[PDB]
């Protein structure tokens, strides 16, 4: 008559986490790298764009930025980096 | 000329057709329907209304 | 002050793109689900179960009230749907030979399809070929299918397989662990002792295990078409965004609208030829709490897969004579069928 | 609609001149002025809902069924008859009682059942078949009558001779 | 192959963005194709899939190469997208084995894809001095003696090298250089010109021009099993067994192939020489202790003959086998049952068997069993032969009899893994997400913090920046914190079961 | 309906679809097979290509996808059809133009 | 026995309770010999005996105990410890028949012994996923989602 909840209830509940020292260190390493290597040029946003009239803030805030130096003798000939 | 402008005789039969013609709802209004169907849905055939 | 609104467009018909849809998807698509086998109150007004088929909540069948979902009367409701879910999976028919060609063309124990790195350059070049064509297509498949099933090897996994064969209707098996016209490999030992438990308890098995084969049933193959490698899906021509070879196989329905199948006299054939399959599915549900042996297990099961055969269709053949079909039926194909 | 094109109708009926469905309204005497296209069905080819009942209540129906079949009289009886079993079958006391009073029970439903269409019969010719004594289902048949408090006609004196006297 | 696109997917844009990640899927969807037809799938500019395509080959997630008609394509590396999540253990490998200089090398060796000895000793010794004070610095020999400590160890070596192309082929080049390999230096290190020590940077000539490395995982993938038949031991009978076994693989390392399901037998002479002094046993008592453990029916060591003296063999295989029925016993006993676990073994042992023939052994009556046994279909851990008594093949005349497979097992178990991987992590992603709105305003009442902190500070603004709703809020995000926290964990605790599972499966190919 | 014993009309079977061709009009035809017959109207979703109802796509979840459409009432009754099936005719709509 | 059921078929109904402390207090005796005998702590070739139990010997403490008021017979315990090689807890060892009152095997007599569980429980049970009943369904796309999964969360909270 009544489908059932979308849940239903369950008699085992998954075993706790065990405790360990270098692995929580770990685990902190894990939480700082993955927000420190994205700042590694591999990592890509999307380029700036869409700015409303040039106003002269942005040439004193200006932002700051080099092409990138691959290897230049291993990859095939279109790899400039432009 | 229609019968062999594929290079090849083709007659007016439920095999001829299937060799000449593209489109689905012409294959599955004549014969052999619900194959064709079936078939065309695993194939993921698209079809233009011309 | 007011947002501009787009009062229309005049818009036209490009394409049709028939393809498959996943549990997942129709699920997604459903407004309810319907999980009774019965279909009117016991009382006086006859009025129609909530969560049963008819729900008027899926439309409308009548002159004098409209749906529960769209809020209108019989003369605009579009219909809507609900759906079910079986307690095994089950064959379409519709696409069974698609099954046993797919279990044909893989490996079993590795899912891949036993193609020459060569083969698969030839092969991927053609599907780049501009211009493919439906016939084209039958003709790509005749040919791949023609040098896998010259295989015995699986290049990937380090093993061969046996050969796929049909074990009556709606049925299918392979021939994998059989004792080999060339000659048993020393793998029959192994088959042998396996079976050492049960001849020492059962002898009588002794004279059978030499015949056996690779009993794949509904939810084994379900189970291997849920590991294909991406790569290898667009070369069974298959789009892979039309639809996916999990598809292939169902384990729930729709229930198609009212005005699809309005029931006045006051029964209809879709109504309660789907009544049958809800019906039977209680069974089988009541059955798993039953203790019951392995025998009727499957053969409700069976039954199952039987009941949908119908509701597709009416002409099946092959059923012995102890549940053939009682009358004759007209199921989705019989509705397209003829004049 | 409901309306006729501004004013006070809100009523409507069918008319039609040749072969179609309009609605006729009635603050003009008008068709709404909109009809609609009535739908219908046919050139194609009383629930089902049937309960499953206990094994004896349905033994208890079987009964009933072949005791009336015996006058071959119109299904009427039958399936009236039937109806009051099921509305007597809903009482602790019917349930628990002897088999043997179900069975006089089979016949007094028959008896009442004729007497309301006035169709003419007698005790014995029931009794006769349902190893019935004149206490046991007389008894029965107070109790069932006064439990139930239904109406029932008694036996006309002219009734019963009609077909009495074409016995001979 | 769907978690696995959904995993590697949901970490690729983790790591390199929104933007490359399209391509990397496209790329393990299709597998390798000449960028014109990749942009025009993707509809997306040259430049784009030059910036990814070239970040995608610094990782060697993608390789590339000269087909036929010379048309160059890049080739997807399906298990390079996702080893990535075993990063985090072999840092933790390199800092057990070896100090922290050794897990700086790492950090930066995966970081920057590759790297050329001055360019990585240099950046290293550089970020070192960041981490003392003093005019403290440490030279090259020390991080030179950590390098050549581990190519020889081969946990680092040396890339692929660009051929002879400067003499060779005159004329038009190819269309890439494509770099080649050789063993013969694959751990050989090159004498530096640069000498001295680390220096702090401006932040604002090369001898070893072009002689790049990189990490050898594999070498940590046959650690991690050695650890593992290890500790199994030392958990069953004792440590000297983890000491013996040690002795015998650290020996072997070199013996046999990493994944040949044998090794060839030393004798328990070099045995009794190679075990640490640290450790008394006597010869006598050492070989008894070695028939002890041949004799162990778990099989995992067999003698194979005597040999100048007692000859013992390594079967890794059947430990492995060993180690993945355990898990997968485990599992379903936690997820249904201990009753389960009897059940399947005694099915394990049996290997063919019905329900009437088990109930006995089980010990558990009717109405109970039978359905607990059927329920396990369900799940595919289990099978039935069927085998039919006639050729009629009716289900009244065949023999139900059960069965299983542990390959089946692993195969469908990966799946569940997988998807419960990528459900934790995207609900982690999910949280932030709508706590984007709090995460901001806590970073920003932070930042006003770190502002005049200590550098002209003042009472006015050391009371005020959290007396508003961030009051309760703050143990919000800690709460979401302490969630992260928890799943973050649960990934470390669960992917072992993960690496065991495919090392058992990969050995079970022989890729004929 | 069917006939003249429940008010049916007439019916113009295959043979005079052809001849309506073999003159070649299509205005005549259109007319005569969908506007005067069974003409309604129906409503689909661009973006999932799925149809729904009362300015709404039940799939999607969302308004700024759905339009109308003319369509022969028979061939909506096919695309209800189908489905049951399991087989579905997406659509991809585009400018009338 | 297929009519009598033995001592633990009651009034054709099953001693759960009976077996069930059976079984959990001839485990407890096992591993107290098993843990005594490696208390010894001499040599691991004489812990290879003294670490096993007779079956003659854990019947005899078990009737000795006297918990069931009905009679406890050599198969029957014999039995009784054969589920515990399933239950994962245990070890079989067989030697010559002069062990024992009974001997009872053909020129053998075999003994029993207590075992470690090879790993502790894996990380995947600590999954709700991992125990999630309807993993299949819970889909991103899915109304069951990680978004919405209710036990998801639930194992945020304990
Ligand atoms: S999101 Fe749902 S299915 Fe996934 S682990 Fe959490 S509770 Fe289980
Ligand atoms: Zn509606
Ligand atoms: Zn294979
Ligand atoms: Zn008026
Ligand atoms: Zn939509």
């Amino acid at each position: 008559l009544k489908p059932p909840p979308l849940f239903p209830d369950t008699d085992y509940k998954p075993v706790p986490l065990k405790t360990g020292e270098g692995e929580e260190y770990m685990l902190a390493l894990k939480q700082e790298l993955r927000e420190t290597m994205k700042r590694m040029p591999y990592f890509i946003e999307t380029p700036e764009e869409r700015q409303d009239i040039e106003r002269y803030s942005k040439r004193y805030m200006k932002v700051y930025k080099e092409e990138w130096i691959p290897d230049w003798r291993r990859l095939p000939r279109e790899m400039m980096p432009r | 000329d229609l019968m062999t402008y594929k290079g090849e005789v083709l007659g007016i039969t439920r095999f001829g057709l299937a060799k000449m013609k593209e489109s689905v709802l012409m294959l599955a209004s004549f014969e052999k329907t619900a194959d064709h169907l079936f078939d065309a849905a695993y194939f993921g055939q698209k079809d233009s209304v011309c | 002050k007011e947002q501009f609104r787009e009062t229309d467009v005049a818009k036209k018909i490009s394409h049709i793109c028939f393809g498959m849809k996943s549990p997942e998807e129709m699920r997604q698509q459903a407004h309810i689900q319907v999980v009774s086998k019965n279909l009117y109150s016991q009382d006086n007004q006859h009025a129609p179960l909530l969560y049963g088929v008819l729900d008027h909540r899926m439309g409308t069948s009548e002159k004098d009230r409209p749906c529960e979902t769209c809020g209108k009367n019989l003369a605009d409701c579009l219909g809507h749907y609900g759906y079910i879910d079986l307690e095994l999976p089950c064959f379409h028919v519709g696409y069974f030979r698609a099954v046993i060609g797919i279990l044909q063309m893989i490996c079993k124990t590795c899912c891949h399809i036993m193609l020459s790195q060569e083969e698969k350059k030839q092969f991927l070049d053609y599907l780049k070929r501009p211009g493919l064509t439906y016939l084209q297509k039958r003709g790509l498949k005749k040919k791949i299918s023609d040098k896998c099933r010259k295989k015995n090897i699986c290049h990937h996994c380090g093993a061969f397989n046996g050969t796929v064969k049909k074990c009556g209707l709606l049925k299918i098996i392979h021939e994998k662990y059989k004792t080999n016209k060339k000659v048993v490999d020393p793998i029959v030992s192994n088959f042998l002792q396996s079976f050492e438990t049960a001849i020492e308890h059962n002898k009588e098995v002794e004279p059978l295990l030499g015949r056996a084969q690779e009993n794949l049933n509904p939810l084994v193959v379900l189970n291997l078409f849920k590991r294909i490698p991406a790569e290898d899906v667009p070369l069974l021509l298959m789009n892979p965004e039309a639809g996916k070879p999990s598809d292939l196989i169902l384990t729930r329905l729709l229930v198609p609208p009212l005005c699809i199948r309005p029931s006045v006299v006051n029964e209809d054939d879709l109504t309660m030829k789907l009544t049958e399959i809800i019906f039977l599915n209680d069974v089988i549900k009541k059955h798993r709490i039953s203790g019951a042996k392995t025998q009727m297990i499957m053969e409700d099961w069976d039954f199952l897969q039987l009941q949908c055969a119908l509701y597709i269709n009416s002409e099946l053949s092959g059923i012995p004579l102890n549940m053939a079909p009682k009358k004759w039926t007209r199921g989705f194909v019989q509705r397209l069928k003829g004049k | 609609r409901g309306r006729c094109p501004d004013c006070g109708s809100t009523e409507l009926v069918e008319d039609s001149h040749y072969s179609q469905s309009q609605l006729v309204c009635s603050d003009c005497g008008c068709v709404v002025t909109e009809g609609v296209l009535t739908t219908t069905f046919s050139d194609e080819g009383s629930t089902g809902e049937n309960e499953q009942v206990s094994r004896s209540q349905q033994r208890g129906l079987r009964r009933v069924r072949d005791l009336c079949r015996v006058l071959q009289l119109p299904p009427t009886f039958e399936d009236t008859a039937v109806a009051y079993y099921q509305q007597a079958y809903r009482h602790s006391g019917i349930r628990a009682a002897r088999l043997q009073k179900k069975e006089v029970l089979v016949g007094c439903c028959v008896l009442i059942t004729c007497r309301q269409h006035n169709w003419p019969l007698t005790m014995g010719a029931i009794c006769t078949l349902l190893y019935a004594d004149l206490d046991v289902f007389s008894s029965t048949y107070m109790q069932i009558v006064k439990l139930l408090g239904l109406d029932v006609p008694s036996l006309c004196l002219a009734e019963l001779v009609k077909t009495y006297c074409s016995s001979f | 192959t769907q978690a696995e696109i959904k995993l590697c997917s949901l970490l690729l844009q983790e790591h390199f963005g929104e933007i490359v990640e399209k391509i990397g899927v496209h790329l393990i969807r299709t597998g390798s194709q000449p960028l014109r037809v990749i942009a025009h799938d993707t509809g997306t500019s040259l430049d784009q899939v030059k910036k990814a395509l070239c970040v995608l080959v610094q990782h060697n997630l993608v390789s590339y190469q000269v087909h036929k008609r010379g048309v160059v394509e890049y080739e997807a590396q399906c298990s390079r997208v996702l080893r990535m999540l075993r990063y985090p253990r072999y840092i933790y490998t390199t800092k057990t084995l070896y100090s922290d200089t050794g897990e700086l090398i790492v950090e930066e060796l995966l970081l920057n894809g590759k790297l050329t000895m001055s360019a990585v000793v240099k950046k290293v010794a550089d970020r070192l001095t960041e981490t003392m004070e003093d005019g403290k610095t440490m030279d090259y020999a020390e991080v030179s003696n950590t390098f050549v400590r581990l190519a020889d160890t081969h946990f680092v070596q040396r890339c692929p090298s660009v051929p002879t192309t400067e003499n060779s082929d005159p004329g038009p080049p190819p269309p890439a250089p494509t770099l080649v390999i050789n063993e013969k230096d694959m751990y050989l290190v090159p004498k530096l010109s640069l000498i001295g020590k680390g220096k702090r940077r401006r932040s604002s000539p090369i001898p070893d021009d072009g002689i790049y490395w990189q990490a050898n995982l594999d070498r940590f993938h046959q650690h991690f099993r050695d650890q593992a038949i290890v500790s199994a031991v030392a958990n069953r009978m004792d440590q000297t067994s983890s000491e013996i076994v040690r002795t015998m693989l650290r020996m072997s390392e070199i013996t046999t192939s990493s994944s040949a399901p044998f090794t060839q037998p030393l004798s328990s002479n070099e045995i009794f020489r190679s075990l640490p002094v640290g450790y008394n046993i006597s010869k006598q008592v050492l070989d008894q202790y070695l028939t002890l453990l041949a004799d162990d029916p778990l099989e995992f060591v067999g003698k194979s003959g005597d040999s100048g003296g007692g000859m013992y063999v390594i079967n890794l295989h059947k430990a492995l086998a060993s180690l993945a029925t355990a898990t997968l016993e485990s599992v379903v006993q936690e997820r249904f049952g201990s009753r389960c676990a009897r059940i399947f073994r005694l099915v394990l042992q049996k290997k063919h068997i019905e329900q009437k023939q088990v109930e006995d052994f089980a010990m558990i009556p009717a109405k109970e069993a039978k359905d607990m046994l059927y329920k396990m279909l369900s799940e595919n851990f289990m099978s039935l032969q069927e085998i039919p008594k006639t050729p009629d093949h009716a289900p009244s005349r065949t023999f139900y009899l059960y069965t299983v497979n542990i390959l089946s097992a692993a195969r469908m178990l990966l799946h569940r893994c997988y998807k419960s991987i990528a459900n934790l992590i995207e609900r982690r992603q999910f949280e932030t997400k709508e706590n984007k709105r709090l995460l901001e305003k806590s970073q920003r009442v932070e930042a006003i913090i770190a502002s005049m902190q200590a550098t002209g500070a003042e009472e006015a603004q050391l009371q005020e920046i959290e007396e508003m709703i961030t009051a309760p809020e703050r143990q919000q995000l800690e709460t979401l914190k302490r969630n992260v926290n928890k799943l973050d964990a649960s990934e470390i605790q669960v992917d072992e079961t993960i690496f065991l599972l495919e090392s058992y499966i990969e050995c079970t190919m022989k890729r004929q | 309906t069917e006939g003249r014993s429940r008010d049916g009309g007439l019916r113009l079977g295959e043979m005079e679809r052809d001849c309506l061709i073999g003159y070649g009009a299509s205005m005549l035809l259109l007319e005569r097979l969908m506007i005067s017959s069974d003409a309604f109207e129906v409503d689909v979703c661009g973006q999932c290509g799925l149809l729904g109802y009362s300015g709404w796509c039940h799939y999607c979840k969302s308004s700024c996808h759905v339009s109308s459409l003319r369509i022969p009432y028979a061939c909506k009754l096919l695309f209800q059809e189908l489905q049951s099936m399991n087989i579905i005719p997406r659509l991809k709509l585009s400018k009338y133009n | 026995r297929s009519v009598t059921g033995g001592a633990w078929y009651s009034d054709q109904d099953f001693e759960s309770e009976f077996v069930e402390v059976l079984n959990q207090q001839c485990f407890k005796f096992l591993q107290s010999k098993a843990e005594t005998a490696r208390e010894s702590k001499q040599n691991p070739m004489i812990q290879r005996n003294s670490s096993f139990a007779s079956s003659h010997e854990v019947w005899k403490y078990i009737c000795e105990l006297g918990i069931s008021k009905v009679e406890l017979s050599m198969e029957d315990i014999e039995t009784i410890l054969n589920t515990l090689i399933y239950d994962g807890k245990v070890e079989m060892t067989i030697i010559a028949a002069k062990e024992g009152t009974v001997g009872s095997v053909d020129g053998h007599m075999k003994l029993y012994r207590a075992v470690n569980p090879i790993i502790p429980p894996t990380g995947l049970v600590r999954a709700p996923c991992g125990l999630c009943p309807v993993f299949d369904d819970c889909h991103e796309g899915g109304e069951i989602s990680p978004s919405n999964c209710i036990y998801m969360t639930e194992w945020l909270e304990f």
